[PDB]
């Protein structure tokens, strides 16, 4: 089982320590209570720009800090994530293990 | 029920100063369309048009006033305001 | 039963103003063929015109107007209407 | 119920000297926004204005002067102040 699941694993901790899956993934669920000049009371060109800038949107009006802002807190987020699988990934193959040395009825 | 009017506008030649003026019954300045400034007294203004533009609104008359000094060809454009958009009027410079 | 009769054709010098008045008996404008602008009040310009001219139409008396503002020579053409192809005036710069 | 407003700007010469008042009811000096200098009775200045700009305040009057000696155009931008900013004034060195 652990060669079986130890390539989806590398797969997954490589993915979230890069962040541009997760960046291109979590953009659009965004909070933009916070940031006042993304009230956009139409409620509409708020998710379009929500879903546009993150690309190739660069649009240096005035709006480019913010944006930068929210990757960089995705970034950080999606490091935290990783980290915490991994973390749990290994506790999972100790008390495996442990499993392995309390239910075998070899010696 | 909320209506927005430009006025102050007009033709000004280089070197002049023009006063934009929006009545409304977290403001925004555009032009064309392009984004000018926005208030809250908290200010902004766009790197474009960085240190030449002067944006204050009075909550008493409920009017936003633009200030705008030594004015170019270069800013030959149509003023829009927003907050719902505004009518816009065409300020040309010569 | 819809025609598109164009009028304000002539000849205006460098830098001058018209008027291109289309009566109609979402519109779009076309020089020759180009696109140039195209309206519902949200209106649209291609590039070569961003800034340049105005189209402004209205119900009451089902005409669509353009303002051509610092034309050119350069731009010599015949605009035409587009809802059904306009006939179009030929308007020359020199 | 402070509020802070700026006097003494205007259009100086080159070589010449100007004063900064401001009225006040430790503060810093910003033109535009770069920093300018910084006062306690010690005072911080930046190199690039270093050795032109003398700050000064006085309890009594309850406001601040900053001394601007040698001006020059390179220098020609609008000085706001810093405790809340101040409205400022431009000036311009020709």
């Amino acid at each position: 089982t652990g060669r079986a699941v130890i390539a989806p694993l590398t797969w997954l901790a490589v993915t979230l320590l890069t962040g541009t899956y997760y960046e291109c993934a979590a953009s659009e669920f965004a909070s933009v209570d916070h940031y006042p000049m993304f009230d956009n009371v139409s409620a509409s060109k708020r998710e379009e720009i929500l879903a546009g800038f993150p690309c190739c949107r660069s649009a240096p009006s005035d709006v480019i800090l913010v944006r930068d802002e929210i990757a960089l807190l995705h970034r950080y987020q999606s490091q935290m994530l990783g980290w915490i699988l991994i973390t749990l990934a290994t506790i999972a193959a100790l008390v495996s293990c442990c499993v392995a040395k309390c239910c075998s009825p070899l010696t | 029920q909320v209506q927005l009017v430009e006025s102050g506008g007009g033709l000004v030649q280089a070197g002049g100063s023009l006063r934009l003026s929006c009545a409304a019954s977290h403001m925004r300045w555009y032009r064309q369309r392009e984004w000018v400034a926005a208030i809250y007294a908290g200010t902004h203004y766009a790197d474009s048009v960085k240190g030449r533009f002067t944006i204050s609104r009075d909550n008493a008359k409920n009017t936003v006033y633009l200030q705008m000094n030594s004015l170019k060809p270069e800013d030959t454009a149509v003023y829009y305001c927003f907050v719902y958009i505004g009518q816009g009027t065409q300020v040309t410079v010569s």
